[PDB]
């Protein structure tokens, strides 16, 4: 692949959301890039914005 | 407007009242005077002020929805994506443009109506001691001092007290 930061090879990012009662199953026999824990999920009044004006 | 006093029967406005919206102004045996009416211009300033809350400070809340610029063509989705934004934006704009247009109309028309209120208020309180020239103006038939004439802006004349005199010069004889 194009070389990036020396490397010509990549990483694909995946998620799994897995909710509670459920329970989580990882396989693999090679290339795994393996998680660490779990990222909490709120429903809230947030967002993103792309924007370059100075706060 | 509908009502044709404002740019109508009534020529032309007063700069120099600064007191009022809607006002008097005479010439007796004395002199001259003006005067606003208070009632008629709240009126008026009234309807328009809840005209104006009914717009003004009203916003919704929005906090997360889809994505509106975009670095890469896409497609299907983004198509789509931008069709919504864009037709959503061409409907609130129709909304914006007639609400002020129609708001508008009717501020006009609104304000018309109430010159022409005072005007049919002053009419009738003046009975048959007053002839109307058409131009706004009423030809009081006797003697009314600025007593007399204020009388009439806060609504207290009493048209019996001048009733055979005013009728008198209505009604004079080539004698
Ligand atoms: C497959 O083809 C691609 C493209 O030809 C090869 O990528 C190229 O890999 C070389 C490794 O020598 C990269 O060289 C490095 O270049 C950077 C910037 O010039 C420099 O920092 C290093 O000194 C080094 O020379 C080269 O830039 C890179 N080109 C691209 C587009 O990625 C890849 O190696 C080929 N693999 C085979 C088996 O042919
Ligand atoms: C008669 O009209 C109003 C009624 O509230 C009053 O306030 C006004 O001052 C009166 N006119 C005069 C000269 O007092």
């Amino acid at each position: 692949r194009p070389w990036v930061r020396g490397l010509s090879s990549r990483i694909s990012i995946y998620w799994t959301i897995v909710k509670p009662g459920d329970v989580l199953v990882i396989n693999s026999n090679g290339n795994l890039i393996a998680p660490r824990g779990y990222f909490k999920m709120r429903t809230g009044k947030s967002s993103i914005m792309r924007s370059d004006a100075p706060i | 407007g509908l009502f044709g006093a404002i740019a109508g029967f009534i020529e032309n406005g007063w700069e120099g009242m600064i007191d009022g919206w809607y006002g008097f102004r005479h010439q007796n045996s004395e002199g001259t005077g003006q005067a606003a009416d208070l009632k008629s211009t709240q009126a008026a300033i009234d309807q328009i002020n809840g005209k104006l809350n009914r717009v003004i400070e009203k916003t919704n809340e929005k906090f997360h929805q889809i994505e509106k610029e975009f670095s890469e063509v896409e497609g299907r989705i983004q198509d789509l994506e931008k069709y919504v934004e864009d037709t959503k934006i061409d409907l609130w704009s129709y909304n914006a443009e007639l609400l002020v247009a129609l708001e508008n109309q009717h501020t006009i028309d609104l304000t018309d109506s109430e010159m022409n209120k005072l005007f049919e208020k002053t009419r009738r309180q003046l009975r048959e001691n007053a002839e109307e020239m058409g131009n706004g103006c009423f030809k009081i038939y006797h003697k009314c001092d600025n007593a007399c004439i204020e009388s009439i802006r806060n609504g207290t004349y009493d048209h019996d007290v001048y009733r055979d005199e005013a009728l008198n010069n209505r009604f004079q004889i080539k004698g």
